[PDB]
């Protein structure tokens, strides 16, 4: 829900980007937020090998 | 090899007639076609190549997924000759019921313990440490 | 290389030097009707439409008297 | 034009494809020609017509009084021109393009129409304009010439929506919308059909509700019924007309094949024989019986032979080839199985499909990142 | 159509009273054909035109008569509705037989 | 221009199994005029008519026959029926006489169970041959993997789809480095 | 009843809504049963019960399916419905951004 709350700007981001070019003006990234969620999201693809060494032995 | 050179004789479009009909594999319109081929002394090869084919077309015929009785390989086998029946039961090794074919070993596997795929599943999980985060 | 376009181009140019403008009216008296619309549907349409031209095209006039005879 | 040598030069169609009922239209047709100039279409479509023994008797007449009126709304025009004025000159420009919209000639009209749609004052009389390009590109079916003025005059209105002028462009959203098989998005339009009124020029109320109830009865399901027209009170109004109506939604909402299908040949006929309705007649008969397959099939896992038989009021013979060419062909269902005779789909499209809904969007769009590792260094 | 053309020339002139029987029968012909808001509007209508002036209880017990239907057609509240057929019963007791039975009809169904 | 003949014989080869995707998100009147004279037998492979499109094809066949050799067009001549029997196994299970076998333009009894074996040979297929009185019968089951062994099922699907994406993570990794290596 | 008024359609409403609670009351318990073990209970025939049945599936007011071969009632639900919802907008919104991507890049190089 955040991702997409972010993407629904995303896509009026390319519109300045596709007008300007030139400077920036807004002090957020949008890309290190979405990198920690993909560390988040990390968490379920760690864990399975652990669930698969809890089932294996 | 159609190189337009002929292409009103019998023996030109003979073979690509016949591996036509192989990919088709009907074998009826081969033995009543027999008879066709002219005076040409290569018939007795045609009858080698049916000896080196009937090993595929009766292996396929004889997959039995399920089953097949024997009313069916009557015609579909060669005549009352009994050379399939003796040396297909030292070559395939199956059981032979009352006049009937068995089908064994069909879709009997049992599913795996899905424990070897979780461990190389975790081993991809370490692959995807290793690819995600190498360099860093 | 883009240069072994050119041929492929003259054949082209003899396909158009078969028919001069021919296909491009006679199918126009189609393409008339299907311009501006998807062509994704004129696929479908196109294919049941093709396979129902040599009979049974319609066939909805013909349940009527189906219905007492079958 | 907004006159109904439209509607009389519309009726072309129906007489010219079949020979039963080009009796009426070429009787209103010659009778009408004495209207509105028609001189000029129908000798363009002469050959659709009968021979040249009374033809050439008129002909002396229209032609010499095309030029009386031209040459007086030539001398009108000079008469504007010179002068202060700007409302003037475009009802003088405007009612020349008007009548070159009556002799049925879009060169003069197209010249006529660019200048005074260069002598727009405002933007309503531009979008009236182009309204004016749009009650003669029905009849010339053209297809970018129609599109290029409304999207060009579409943005930038700035003065709101008004009764009858936002309307009657929705109304041609309608009917361009008609044209195309696009029924997602056309169903929305005739939404406001509350302020919508009986228009002369282009097509009656009845015939909007009639051009409106395929769209609104074909492209949209049960729920979209309920909520839209079931709920409204338009369709309630509109039914008592005619009978066959109640009986297509009363007949399609209830789920009663015999008494659908027995009087279903007026829809097939009806469904032809119309300008811009005609040659979609395929899609409609195709879409509404694998809707209807889907909206019987949705609720139903298995099905015997005898109920659906004598459900539908069909035999077996026509179901069973309905069906196998519904597997492939139609994509609506899983694989059907015959062993029992019996009709027995599993359809398992939620639980795993329902993720699987995304794998083609995952492919296309593993082939634009590729497309993407193409863009690199080139 | 000809009641619409009797609007327009009823709606200027006087005698407000005569445009209950016009606008309740509107309310009447539009409930048969099932059209809720027109017949919600021209009963407001006859409502705030006949708010001043005492209606008979043949005329009176009507307006209420039909909301109550109105109102119990799309089953919002059955206590107001049920109020519309009660006064409807005040307005057609001891007055006529069928009309009657049909109000006590009419409340039971409610 | 040049993409009409990857894509020519890309649905060429496409109709010899059977399915045949013809132009529906592309428009261009290249492949437009060069698929004319190859629509009307591309649109009767699925149809499948022995007699009447075997005379179709050589009838007004010019450029396509012209090619060289015939090659995949003498071998589609007898692909045929084994693309209408490959849309019988994706039509019902039980194989009629008289009803199916008259439509597929073969009358005969062992034919009919033998050309079929011929295409449950393949493999492509699912079948389950048994004879109790005679009919051949088939399972046809061709219900996907949902719910049926799916970790199995698209294991090799996410260690690949996460391949191909990985390595774009490095087609998005290492062009940065691209980028910052002047400066 | 045959001179009944328009509110014939409430009366049809309301035995309707007794059948739906004859059908909640004693389907509700029953996941598989008979068709005439449950409707000999009523005693009346499955023509009108299987397509009122069929249609209130069709309208999707609870999780069921019927059957005219075996006359087996099956009975599911799917829980995670917003996981395929965000994931497919996710997957609709980022193809705009990869889109628009191409177009700068097209733009920027040719």
């Amino acid at each position: 829900n955040y991702n997409k709350a972010v993407e629904e700007e995303d896509k009026m981001t390319p519109e300045q980007l596709a007008i300007k070019n030139v400077g920036k003006q807004d002090p957020k990234r949008h890309l290190e937020e979405h990198v920690d969620v993909l560390m988040t999201s990390n968490i379920v693809q760690c864990l399975a090998a652990m669930l698969d060494t809890v089932v294996f032995k | 090899l159609p190189a337009k050179d002929i292409q009103t004789n019998v023996y030109i479009k003979h073979p690509v007639s016949l591996e036509q009909y192989l990919m088709e594999g009907s074998y009826n319109k081969v033995f009543l076609a027999k008879g066709n081929i002219p005076a040409e002394s290569y018939t007795f090869f045609i009858d080698i190549l049916l000896d080196t084919i009937r090993d595929e077309i009766a292996g396929c015929i004889e997959k039995a997924y399920e089953k097949i009785l024997f009313t069916e390989a009557t015609r579909i086998l060669f005549f009352n000759t009994p050379k399939k029946m003796t040396d297909y039961a030292k070559k395939r090794g199956w059981v032979l019921g009352p006049n009937n074919y068995y089908s064994f070993a069909s879709q009997q596997q049992k599913p795996e313990d899905t424990t070897i795929p979780s461990t190389e599943l975790a081993k991809q999980v370490i692959e995807y440490a290793r690819q995600l985060e190498m360099i860093v | 290389m883009s240069e072994k376009k050119q041929p492929v181009d003259l054949g082209l140019l003899e396909e158009d030097d078969e028919f001069e403008e021919f296909p491009a009216e006679d199918w126009a008296g189609l393409d008339e009707d299907e311009d501006a619309h998807v062509w994704e549907d004129n696929w479908d349409d196109d294919n049941v439409e093709d396979d129902f031209s040599n009979q049974l095209r319609a066939e909805l006039e013909k349940h009527g008297y189906k219905m007492e005879t079958s | 034009p907004k006159n109904p040598d439209l509607r009389i030069a519309q009726l072309r169609f129906l007489l010219s494809l079949p020979e039963h009922r080009g009796d009426a239209a070429v009787r209103d047709e010659l009778m009408a020609a004495v209207r509105d100039n028609n001189m000029a279409p129908y000798y363009e479509a002469l050959c659709k017509s009968l021979d040249w023994q009374i033809d050439v008797d008129l002909l002396n007449k229209m032609k010499k009084a095309n030029e009386d009126e031209l040459k007086r709304l030539d001398e009108e025009l000079e008469d504007a021109e010179k002068n202060l004025g700007e409302s003037e000159i475009r009802d003088a420009m405007m009612a020349k393009a008007e009548y070159l919209c009556r002799i049925g000639d879009k060169e003069g009209a197209l010249t006529a129409f660019r200048k005074t749609y260069d002598k727009t004052v405002a933007l309503g009389h531009r979008l009236d304009i182009v309204f004016y390009l749009l009650r003669i590109g029905l009849f010339y079916m053209d297809n970018d010439l129609i599109t290029r003025n409304t999207e060009k005059a579409k943005s930038l209105i700035e003065e709101g929506g008004d009764w009858d002028r936002r309307n009657r462009l929705k109304v041609y959203q309608g009917l361009y919308c008609v044209a195309i098989r696009d029924f997602k998005q056309a169903a929305e339009l005739f939404l406001d059909t509350v302020s919508t009124f009986t228009s002369y020029e282009l097509m009656d109320y009845k015939t909007f509700v009639t051009y409106t109830v395929y769209v609104s009865m074909i492209a949209l399901e049960r729920p979209d019924l309920r909520e839209k027209v079931i709920k409204g009170a338009e369709i309630l109004e509109v039914l008592h007309s005619l009978p066959a109506v109640r009986q297509y939604l009363f007949s399609l909402y209830e789920c009663r094949y015999s008494v659908f299908f027995q009087s279903l040949a007026v829809v097939e006929q009806e469904m032809k024989k119309d300008w811009l309705f005609a040659p979609h007649y395929r899609y409609y008969v195709r879409e509404m019986r694998i809707h209807a397959y889907s909206q019987l099939l949705e609720s139903y896992r298995s099905l015997t032979l005898g109920y659906m038989a004598e459900a539908f009021g069909v035999g077996v013979e026509f179901i069973d080839q309905e069906l196998s060419r519904f597997i492939a062909a139609g994509r609506l269902h899983c694989k059907i199985d015959k062993v029992n005779e019996i009709v027995e789909t599993n359809r398992p499209d939620s639980k795993n499909w329902q993720y699987q809904e995304t794998i083609k969007k995952g492919d296309l769009l593993l082939n634009r990142v590729q497309k993407l590792s193409r863009v690199i260094n080139m | 159509h000809l009641g619409s053309q009797l609007l327009r020339e009823l709606k200027k002139m006087d005698d407000k009273a005569l445009l209950v029987e016009v606008q309740l029968l509107e309310s009447k012909t539009y409930h048969a054909l099932s059209n809720l808001p027109k017949a919600r509007a021209a009963l407001t209508s006859a409502r705030t035109t006949a708010n001043a002036i005492y209606c008979p209880p043949k005329l009176q017990a009507t307006l209420d008569m039909q909301s109550g239907i109105i109102h119990a057609a799309e089953e919002k509240d059955w206590k107001t509705a049920y109020s519309y057929f009660y006064e409807a019963f005040e307005g057609y007791d001891s007055i006529d037989s069928p009309k009657a039975i049909t109000s006590l009809k009419y409340m039971l169904l409610c | 221009g040049f993409k009409q003949t990857v894509h020519k014989l890309l649905i060429v080869v496409e109709l010899l199994l059977g399915e045949i995707p013809d132009r529906l998100q592309f428009r261009q009147p290249s492949l437009k005029r060069s698929l004319m004279p190859y629509f009307l037998l591309t649109q009767a492979v699925r149809t499948g008519n022995l007699a009447k499109f075997n005379q179709v094809l050589d009838q007004f066949g010019e450029k396509f026959q012209a090619d060289g050799t015939y090659t995949l067009i003498i071998r589609l001549r007898h692909n045929v029926i084994k693309t209408g029997v490959r849309m019988i196994s994706l039509s019902y299970s039980r194989i009629s006489l008289a009803d199916i076998a008259q439509k597929l333009q073969l009358d005969s009894p062992e034919d009919a169970e033998f050309i079929v074996a011929k295409a449950i040979r393949d493999g492509v297929i699912e079948a389950s041959i048994n004879h109790e009185k005679g009919y051949v019968q088939s399972k046809e089951m061709i219900d996907i993997y949902s719910t049926r062994e799916p970790q199995l099922a698209f294991h090799q699907r996410i260690s690949f789809c996460l391949d191909i994406h990985n390595m774009s993570v490095k087609a998005m990794r290492f062009p940065p480095k691209s980028y910052n290596k002047d400066l | 009843l045959r001179d009944d008024p328009i509110i014939s359609t409430h009366l049809a409403k309301l035995y309707d809504n007794l059948l739906e609670q004859n059908l909640i009351r004693v389907i509700e318990p029953f996941s598989r049963v008979q068709i005439e073990h449950i409707s000999s209970l009523i005693k009346l025939s499955k023509a009108d019960v299987e397509r009122k049945l069929s249609q209130m599936i069709l309208d999707k007011k609870f999780h069921g399916i019927l059957d005219q071969g075996e006359g087996v009632l099956i009975i599911f639900d799917e829980p995670p419905v917003d996981k395929t919802y965000e994931a497919a907008l996710e997957t609709i919104q980022n193809m705009s951004k990869v889109v628009d991507s191409l177009y700068n890049k097209a733009k920027k190089l040719t």
